[PDB]
């Protein structure tokens, strides 16, 4: 079809709306600024309602089915918004949007809201029946790498001019969270008319709001940054994650890695890498994280796991944050 | 003779008597006065920080016959049946009360119905993390679209607990804790205008002790008027603060690592008239030791929790060797492993200590 | 179930107390796995139930020993844990001791068995302590367990302790003769790794395990003379870690036995593999080696929900560390 | 008669009564002497230490039909059947059957209601760490600010439990455990005031035998006035305790100490005989090297008690140095330990003692 | 209506307990002085008279001839409680009734007047097993009770109990009781019920039951249930599976001189006489003691094992005491890890070839 970023739908729906749009995405600031955008055009092109329905296994399919074919009594046109659950569609709802495909019309701006479908979802009949003409918009967060330079791009878009610095600690404190990273520049904007926003200026507005993943926390220490993987601990703990999935996701790749170390002398980097199936992304930093990281430093993260997981599972779980920190400083060295 | 609690006399009534949170301040009257509110108004902070003192002026601002501003007016019929509580569209929720989604749906048919009095209807609810994961989803949805005089205002201490998406449809508002020179001058303007004997000491004390809370100053000056008799000197704050002290680990670590017998034995004498178990003391100077060591490993491995002692136990992080640490560390924990075979352990727990004090 | 030869005099040593009307109302079999204990309860709760005994066996097809058969005798007690949990929880027993209240259906005994003490959970254990105390009238309970210390001491207070010999080592290894057909060698090692229980030794041989044993054999002739004990990973975590461990352990201690030279040793089938583990390891090595290899198998057995991989992991990884000299070696204390 | 329970009957009834809590007191009296009366309470100790009583008292005071005085003032009505367990003011509410939100709510909804012949409906909710997070937030509200007619009185033992937000909205007051001479006071008081005889050495020694609370003291008495015939003595006291002459375990480690073993064996085979069990002969046996220890620590550490036998606790101080109490003390606490496993109790006590003798540090066994 | 040793030979007055003076002093005369508490907590290990002590106090209690500290047995309520059918004793199991609604039960059960007794007494077996809601929530009610309500509590453990609790009641610690008393009891208890006995046997019983009469009479019963009916000797020995002082002191001589030939030989002949490993570890640690006893004065040395003395005085000789305490320590923690083995003979044997190689 046509796939597009969050900075280009605006370009493109001065176009012409097209029959379908399709937001896909797991950040929820680029959806709701997307879907916002969509229906601005859409009511300065006649659609003037819009009606919104969360697909879930009791759906009122029949609802939103006579809505393809519900006219407008005192309204004209008609937008119809539809919200993905987190796992996204399967054979009854991919059914139900194959009719909902099969009934679109000259109105009807059809607009589906969640997060990124898998490539089994992709296959599929109602994806390929709107697959001419439909407008795909993908919606995911920037990562650590492309943050700084998706900030200041936007804060250039807002009017508002940033430093290095600013740039940094707002990438910090609100990492996963660009919500309220957009909520943080408006206030800073709202605070500030002038717009240059220094680095104290910065400092004593915002909180510490970041949400993280055992796997960011996992790249933390295979990357060696002590200080972003105990950042990460502090924000998992206020967030309330359960440690035993910290656990077994550490345990998991710290056994791939011990496994990759013990090889090393034998094979070398890249057929270990492939016969493990290590993604490309990744790769550089597990290499790096190999060549860091030596046998007695690998024996003693075990060492420390293990009795993490023994403090744990023996129904105690007291202090296991501090274990955690322990093994984190150690496989940051 | 009144003499009715301080916390609640002195609660605010203008936005120019709410100590701290001036950046919030800021925002919520530059919002009154040129900009359009926002639908939804979320507040976070910590206990005793204003969340709800701010809620209930920015409530007020938007019900009067002056008009939606931010420094409405004094004594008028909204801004005083809001300040006695009797206010009829000013719903009061708490949260954990309602986390029920049959009783959120409830509370969800009442933003139909037209305000009884004023302009705007304003939903107050506290603790809003405590919301169940359908009730939350229903009063997003009772978000996306308000009525045109329908408004909400949330409060809770942790909002790490609230989902993401709040965010899609709320403005929310961070209070810092405040800090000992704000508490002190609040605390200090509160007992001159109630004329209260005090000493700046004993204010010291007490904002010390208040750990960034003005509720928590504020009952702490009523424990020492009580206790002093309103003649609040830096003695009886010092006497009934360590009436109330519990950081007896801390000090028998700094105590033992200065080879101080007397003083960890006083210490661990006033730990027996606290009744605290033993094995917990114990476990907690074990998790001390560990923190000291991870904090000497990188000075990141602190986090908030221990943001109210964090000044000496970077002295001890900065003064004290690691192989020491080690030393201490496994004394301790064979002391542990010997304290149920030990005779009471109010004496296992002191021979485990002089153990310790036999490196020195 | 099934019934052993060698069970009978045990069988005949209990049935007869019973029908002097002197029997205990509570007896604990302790008896190792594939003893045969649940054979002896079967058989005693038929006895019991049956209406007119002949020659203190079930009487062919006594109204009771019908319901017996059927499994549907309403004066019967099955204490067992739900197929999808391992544990014995207070309502199970606490069904029993409501429902024991009321006389037996039949106007005869009522006969309780907990299939295995050991899984009862100590509230189950506490709650069931009143009813084995002071059970009612013509009330018989009867329990089964590998090792009664384990058992709640108050439990097993109520209850008369009955001991199920093992059989001799020479009548055992006919008996496994007779039953399977391969070396003595391998027979002789599966007893004694079964602490001479034959039917656990039948056990090993009909399912795949011997040939995980032959398996984890190969990887230790790999694994002792190069210091790569990592590899024994794949040998040992299947589902299995607490056999697997113990025939390690054992091999170990065969090795240990090696050193200080005795008559007999368990891995009999494997006497290269035992030489190499002696002349290749140093004899503290081994202590300490065989040491966390019996704390880790315990760990695995003792510990619920517990990751069996990284447990075998971090044991290897301690082994491997262990073989390096100028290593300070465990040695249990205190 | 009747009798009845010390704890009962001498429950505390005035200010001038309760022994120590000089602090709660204080704070109590004189908020009521100022009219000062907060909503929000909690006070914060052990078992046994006077919480439940001084609410009591506090409420007597706060209800007193003559006025506002800080001790319940010449008892009237109201202050009599608070006394007799009677409702006039006293709702006494357990935690543990309200923790649920639902019953918390019903609760709640209930105190908006004026009182029945009285000043004030004081709530006393005991055991309040017990609540959930749920109920907590719940009564969040009507803490900061219940009605005028409404008192919260909160008694729990650990207030660490507590979450931060209800811990700032109560005036906290933590009540110490109570000193041993306080308690023998006390105990002396109560059997005067019951025309029983009594020996102070008993006294002290239960005094000691309470862990600092005089719930404990006064069962203890009980129990040694019961061991008795309406007196307490010595050595019914000590039979109850179970407690050894401590001529005999002091004779015992001296022996050990000096190295002899025909002494120690004469010692322990005299002990044989006296009926005293031989785990307690091991705990008094440490007890006492960690208490020459500890007067190695400071001569601060000897204890008011132990006068007969101090002069004999400074000389083993001074002769023995540090090391070698460390060592008696490892190795009599692992033999302790070890107690259970080995085949008699009499048996294991005795083999502790001669491995201490076998590896002391000066005097070791001669070896072959 | 038969009976084991044990439920038959329940003490029915003061008279019949075996030891527990210390308490059963206290109770008849808080019985007979009018001083009676409202909660008693009878605390000790298994078989040494919790239960039994409870129910005397509860028939003492409410006796109609008056409150006395010696029950008559004949009276209605005596009866009533001697058998368990009293309505005003409820005897509850912690562990089966931990539940909101059941400490709601007790609490209104506790407002209503007694049935039949003078008193509405509670025997709570296992208090300790109780939930922390119960606990709390059964504060006051054992605090203040009505004036016609009294607790008995009977646990296993004091320490798991909430100390709150172990503060409202009074504290009655049961000493385990000694061989001389249960083995005097056993010897009473088969002269009355005429059942032929042997002082060696009735010596091996008392030893056996590690201070717990339940457990001796259990172990009696045994030794009744093999061997037509009699205590004899042999039939205790074959029952406990032990063995004389020869075995284990040429297991001790075996392993002091470090063969481990004869050390593996003894224990796989020991394995195919079917011993007790716990046995013997017992009686290796029972030996080195007698070394170490030896060592220590030449005339503290047994007078039974007059025969065996003579390797013994040689061993105790040619040995340093710091040897001898090292083997009993490294075989006190076989014994005690022994149950945790993957076997006991493999257990055994770990802690033997640990001791070989020192
Ligand atoms: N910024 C502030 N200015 C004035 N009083 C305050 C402030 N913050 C807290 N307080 C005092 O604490 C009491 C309770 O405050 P509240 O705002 O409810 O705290 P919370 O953030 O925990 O809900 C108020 O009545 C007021 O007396
Ligand atoms: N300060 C005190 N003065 C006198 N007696 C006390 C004191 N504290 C506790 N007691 C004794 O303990 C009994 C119960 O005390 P209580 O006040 O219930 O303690 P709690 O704080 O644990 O509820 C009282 O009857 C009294 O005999
Ligand atoms: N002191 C004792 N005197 C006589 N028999 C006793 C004694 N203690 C225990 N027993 C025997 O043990 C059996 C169970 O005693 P019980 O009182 O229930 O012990 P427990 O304290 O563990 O509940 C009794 O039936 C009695 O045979
Ligand atoms: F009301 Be606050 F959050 F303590
Ligand atoms: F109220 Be107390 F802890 F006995
Ligand atoms: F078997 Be008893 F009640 F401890
Ligand atoms: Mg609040
Ligand atoms: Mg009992
Ligand atoms: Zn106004
Ligand atoms: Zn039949
Ligand atoms: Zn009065
Ligand atoms: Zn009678």
């Amino acid at each position: 079809m046509i796939r597009l970023y969050p900075e280009q739908l605006r370009a493109q729906l001065n176009e012409g709306l097209r029959a379908a749009y399709l937001l896909l995405g797991n950040d929820p600031l680029l959806l709701q600024e997307s879907q916002d955008a969509v229906r601005q055009v859409a009511a300065a092109q006649g659609f003037e309602e819009h009606h919104t329905f969360s697909i879930d296994p009791n759906t009122d399919w029949n609802a939103i089915f006579s809505l393809c074919q519900a006219m407008s009594l005192f309204a004209s046109r008609q937008t119809l918004l539809l919200l993905l659950p987190e796992n996204g569609p399967n054979a009854a709802i991919n059914e139900q949007l194959l009719t909902l495909t099969g009934l679109l019309h000259d109105d009807l701006l059809l607009i589906v809201r969640g997060n990124k479908l898998s490539k089994a979802q992709e296959n599929a009949a109602w994806f390929t029946a709107l697959a001419n003409r439909s407008v795909q918009v993908t919606c995911q967060t920037p990562e650590q790498a492309q943050l700084p330079r998706w900030v200041a791009a936007r804060a250039k878009q807002l009017n508002l001019e940033l430093d290095d610095a600013a740039n940094q600690v707002l990438c910090y404190c609100y990492e996963g969270n660009l919500l309220a990273l957009a909520q943080a520049l408006e206030r800073l904007s709202l605070l500030w008319p002038d717009g240059k926003l220094t680095l104290p200026r910065v400092e004593q507005a915002v909180n510490d709001a970041a949400h993280f993943t055992p796997f960011h926390w996992v790249d933390a220490l295979l990357m060696g940054k002590s200080k972003r993987a105990l950042h990460i601990l502090q924000q998992l703990r206020l967030e309330g994650s359960e440690p035993v999935i910290l656990l077994r996701t550490l345990q998991r790749e710290l056994l791939l890695l011990v496994n990759l170390k013990r090889q090393s002398a034998h094979t070398p980097l890249r057929a270990l890498f492939d016969k493990h199936r290590v993604w490309q992304n990744r790769r550089g930093m597990m290499g790096e994280a190999l060549n860091r990281l030596s046998q007695t430093q690998l024996r003693q993260a075990v060492q420390l796991l293990t009795r993490t997981e023994l403090t744990l599972k023996q129904d105690y779980g007291q202090s296991v944050w501090a274990e955690l920190e322990g093994l984190s400083l150690l496989l940051c060295h | 003779m009144s003499y009715q609690v301080l916390a609640r006399k002195w609660r605010p009534q203008t936005f120019a008597d709410v100590v701290g949170q001036e950046h919030v301040l800021t925002a919520l009257a530059n919002g009154l006065s040129l900009g359009r509110i926002h639908h939804a108004y979320l507040f976070s902070g910590t206990r005793g920080v204003g969340k709800t003192s701010i809620a209930r002026l920015l409530a007020k601002g938007l019900n009067c016959e002056t008009g939606i501003t931010a420094t409405p007016c004094g004594v008028c019929d909204n801004c005083r049946e809001i300040e006695q509580g009797r206010f009829v569209d000013l719903i009061e929720i708490d949260a954990a009360s309602r986390t029920k989604v049959e009783d959120t749906r409830d509370l969800l048919d009442n933003v139909q119905y037209a305000p009884a009095r004023g302009r705007f209807k304003v939903y107050l609810i506290d603790e809003v993390h405590m919301l169940s994961r359908h009730s939350f989803n229903a009063l997003l949805k009772t978000l996306e679209e308000p009525p045109e005089h329908v408004k909400f205002l949330l409060a809770t201490t942790d909002p790490q607990k609230l989902p993401v998406t709040i965010l899609s449809r709320c403005l929310q508002f961070h209070l810092k804790a405040l800090d000992v020179e704000q508490i002190r001058h609040q605390l200090e303007h509160i007992l001159n205008e109630e004329h209260i004997a005090h000493e700046p000491r004993a204010l010291q004390l007490l904002a010390r002790a208040a750990e960034g809370s003005l509720r928590d100053a504020l009952s702490l000056t009523d424990q020492a008027i009580a206790s002093g008799d309103g003649q609040v000197s830096t003695q009886a704050v010092s006497a009934m603060l360590g009436t109330l002290d519990d950081d007896q680990a801390l000090s028998l670590v700094e105590a033992m690592v200065e080879a101080n017998g007397e003083r960890v034995m006083a210490l661990i004498n006033e730990a027996a008239a606290r009744g605290i178990e033993w094995e917990a003391l114990l476990v907690e100077m074990l998790g001390l030791l560990h923190r000291i060591a991870m904090v000497q490993l990188s000075p990141a491995a602190l986090g908030n929790d221990m943001a109210a002692i964090e000044l000496r136990m970077r002295e001890l992080a900065r003064t004290i060797p690691p192989t020491d640490i080690q030393l201490y560390y496994q004394t301790l924990l064979i002391g542990r492993k010997e304290l149920p075979y030990a005779p009471d352990r109010r004496m296992g727990v002191e021979m485990t200590l002089l153990r310790a004090l036999a490196f020195h | 179930m099934r019934w052993y030869p060698w069970l009978r005099p045990d069988f005949e040593k209990l049935v007869a107390s019973y029908q002097a009307g002197r029997g205990h109302h509570a007896l604990l079999i302790q008896a190792l796995p594939g003893m045969g204990d649940d054979a002896l309860i079967y058989a005693l709760s038929r006895y019991l139930l049956c209406q007119q005994p002949q020659g203190h066996k079930s009487c062919g097809h006594c109204r009771g020993c019908q319901l017996m058969q059927a499994g549907t005798h309403p004066d019967y007690y099955t204490l067992a844990p739900e197929k999808g949990k391992n544990t014995l929880g207070v309502d199970a027993v606490r069904e029993v001791t409501e429902k024991l209240n009321e006389h037996a259906r039949l106007g005869g005994a009522k006969v309780v068995w907990v299939t295995d003490a050991a899984l009862l959970t100590d509230a189950a254990a506490n709650a069931l302590l009143k009813t084995l105390e002071e059970p009612p009238a013509e009330t018989w309970f009867f329990l089964a367990t590998r090792e009664p210390e384990r058992l709640l001491a108050t439990l097993r207070s109520r209850c008369r302790l009955h001991y199920l010999a093992p059989p001799p080592e020479q009548y055992a290894v006919t008996w496994l003769s007779r039953e399977v057909t391969m070396s003595q060698d391998a027979l002789l090692a599966a007893l004694r790794l079964s602490a001479g229980s034959p039917g656990a030794a039948l056990a090993l041989f009909q399912g795949d395990n011997w040939q995980a044993r032959e398996t984890l054999c190969q990887a230790l002739a790999y694994s002792v003379p190069s210091g790569d004990w990592y590899s024994l990973l794949a040998a040992l975590n299947h589902e299995q870690a607490p056999a697997r461990l113990h025939w390690l352990a054992t091999l170990l201690m065969d090795a240990l036995k090696r050193h200080h030279g005795a008559a007999q040793v368990t891995n009999v089938d494997v006497p290269g593999l035992v030489a190499e583990l002696a002349n290749h390891l140093s004899p503290s090595r081994l202590q300490a080696i065989l040491g966390d290899v019996c704390h880790i198998r315990e760990q695995l057995m003792s510990v619920t929900g517990i990751n069996r991989e990284l447990l075998i992991t971090d044991l290897l990884l301690r082994i491997e560390h262990y073989l390096q000299p100028g290593v300070v070696l465990p040695v249990p204390h205190l």
